[PDB]
RNA sequence: UGAGCCUUGAUGUGUAGGAUAGGUGGGAGGCUUUGAAGUGUGGACGCCAGUCUGCAUGGAGCCGACCUUGAAAUACCACC
RNA sequence: AGGCGGCCCCCUGGACGAAGACUGACGCUCAGGUGCGAAAGCGUGGGGAGCAAACAGGAUUAGAUACCCUGGUAGUCCACGCCGUAAACGAUGUCGACUUGGAGGUUGUGCCCUUGAGGCGUGGCUUCCGGAGCUAACGCGUUAAGUCGACCGCCUGGGGAGUACGGCCGCAAGGUUAAAACUCAAAUGAAUUGACGGGGGCCCGCACAAGCGGUGGAGCAUGUGGUUUAAUUCGAUGCAAC
RNA sequence: CGCGGGGUGGAGCAGCCUGGUAGCUCGUCGGGCUCAUAACCCGAAGGUCGUCGGUUCAAAUCCGGCCCCCGCAACCA
């Protein structure tokens, strides 16, 4: 039901937790996994591995849908930045796009106060 | 730092330009650069402790 | 040692077979230094295995070996407040030792009415992967397998 | 895009086991040119065993108590 | 000066320079006086995304009115005003003059055939090292803290106290000017040897790790302490007394 | 009293939803681990599955009475 050839896989990764989402080639979501989603907590949580293990998880979730060639929007800078695109690739998902949509502001908004420890 | 697969082009090799691209770039720099609020003496203090380190 | 890394001493092998192995598991076994006791347990151990399995001495020795040796163990880094336990890599050197300590553990541990006879009931344990050096073994490399995140 | 229903097609692994046996009554043969074995398979389900077909190819056979089972043929079936 | 960074227009200040032309001391500083003056704050009116005092909850914590997280009002933004303070700091008043230098950078400009980005030199502007010199040294150092001149401003031990009281200014907050009594023998400044750092780098020890056995729990030996006794000889007291 | 849903390890909730089937959140202890309370895993004790009978090979799972907790509207001399 409803399947595609090829969609946009979303990585958010972050400092805390590296999100893994695969959507259509518009933006319309269909399956997503968490590195928090797969059983790791705090130093668990943000980790290269886990992230990786959240593809995986993610790419097991999406094979219903008959995907065959994949493309991957990355962003923010986490511990799971080319482990992610690794653990897809080895799930066996021919990536064509390796897209950088990283949130950099041209400085507008302001950031919050520097961390005293 | 929009990335393209070539053909007769592996994976690896694929990301090592990715990650090359992303250096160029300084985003992750940036990030951090930008992850707290920065006050403008801070700033003009790092530059110029930058500028003596500079200086050898 | 903070300096030095030096080779170590040569230990001779068993009287019986001939297996350096063997002799390291007694040496495990064995502590106030009574090593011929010790021996002569270990020889009976053997012994009553090879009643039961009808296999030979040493290789039965060596697959239950197997059976609870570990590839990965846990190694404390201490860096922050939270445990940092990191799993490591073990050389095939001390693996072995390892493991035999845990089958001495498990044959200290365990309540048959000769020692002899405790370890070889453990050696067959560890043949049929169901004894308490193999759970040990288990739950190490689950622990690993958790953490294995850390590099 | 939900609600039923006259209706027509799917659906039923306790382990014994030919393997995805719901039961209760009529039967030892029903089905076939309102086209039988075997072959490429689309889509599904799925206990991953296999289970229901759509369409093409092929043009004269698959099944039945079987050995098993607390229950027997999905050899035909109605009440559902 | 405070400061000021998307872009584009309008209005406009100033600086700097190059050839030249002209005025002819028109110069300098500045008591009082006037204007400008980050931030926060204050005032009406707006505007309000984020951020974020206060504030709330969570933690953390011996406690945690904090640091940390989640949130979150004033404020931060404009409009016309007030405020008039900042470590407003080059901690160096302002101007003018002179004295071996370099590496540069920045911003121009004029000649020589630019015979090529370039070359000759040669003027303005800013940064670092540093000679003479100077200083208490640190250091500053043709942008002086050097050698002189002018002119001001301000200091005269610390604390009390840049506070009181009074004035003047302020819507208010307060600002400004500015004491005294009493009190202390120091108060500092630079640098030096040290030690120390929950600074940095190096190395090392059974220091950790990895391991092997303990003690600590029991009884026994012993020694101390504490209590007790007529007397419990006295000393030993982190390690380095038991 | 009429009707509807529930009695599930020490507690609550899934398993009923059309027989072939004890899981979840903790709690408790032990082990590993940390300076650790904790976080985290491994292992275990802990349930006439309201009660009882019936259909059946097979029920906590279907039904019947009975008991208890709740909800429901209802009138209440
Ligand atoms: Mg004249
Ligand atoms: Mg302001
Ligand atoms: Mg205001
Ligand atoms: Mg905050
Ligand atoms: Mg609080
Ligand atoms: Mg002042
Ligand atoms: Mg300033
Ligand atoms: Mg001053
Ligand atoms: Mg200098
Ligand atoms: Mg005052
Ligand atoms: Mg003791």
């Amino acid at each position: 039901r409803k399947q595609v050839s090829d969609g946009v896989a979303h990585i958010h990764a972050s400092f805390n937790n590296t999100i893994v989402t695969i959507t259509d080639r518009q933006g319309n979501a269909l399956g997503w996994a968490t590195a928090g989603g797969s059983g790791f907590r705090g130093s668990r949580k943000s980790t290269p591995f886990a992230a990786q293990v959240a593809a995986e998880r993610c790419a097991d979730a999406v094979k219903e849908y008959g995907i065959k060639n994949l493309e991957v929007m990355v962003k923010g800078p986490g511990p799971g930045r080319e482990s992610t695109i690794r653990a897809l690739n080895a799930a066996g998902f021919r990536i064509t796009n390796i897209t950088d949509v990283t949130p950099i502001p041209h400085n507008g908004c302001r950031p919050p106060k520097k961390r005293r420890v | 730092p929009v990335i393209k697969v070539r053909e007769n082009e592996p994976f690896d090799v694929a990301l090592r330009r990715f990650k090359r691209s992303c250096e160029k770039a300084g985003v992750l720099a940036e990030v951090r650069r930008r992850e707290f609020y920065e006050k403008p003496t801070t700033e003009r203090k790092r530059a110029k402790a930058s500028a003596v380190k500079r200086h050898a | 040692p903070r300096r030095r890394v030096i080779g170590q001493r040569k230990i001779l092998p068993d009287p019986k077979f001939g297996s350096e192995l063997l002799a390291k598991f007694v040496n495990i076994l064995m502590v106030d230094g009574k090593k011929s006791t010790a021996e002569s347990i270990v020889y009976s151990a053997l012994e009553t295995l090879a009643q039961r399995s009808g296999k030979s001495e040493l290789e039965a020795f060596e697959v239950a070996l197997e059976n609870v040796r570990p590839t990965v163990e846990v190694k404390s880094r201490r860096v922050g407040g939270s445990t940092y336990q990191v799993p490591v890599e073990v050389r095939p050197v001390r693996r072995n030792a390892l493991a035999m300590r845990w089958i001495v553990e498990a044959a200290r541990k365990r309540g048959d009415k000769s020692m002899a006879l405790r370890l070889a009931n453990e050696l067959s344990d560890a043949a049929e992967n169901k004894g308490t050096a193999v759970k040990k073994r288990e739950d190490v490399h689950r622990m690993a397998e958790a953490n294995k995140a850390f590099a």
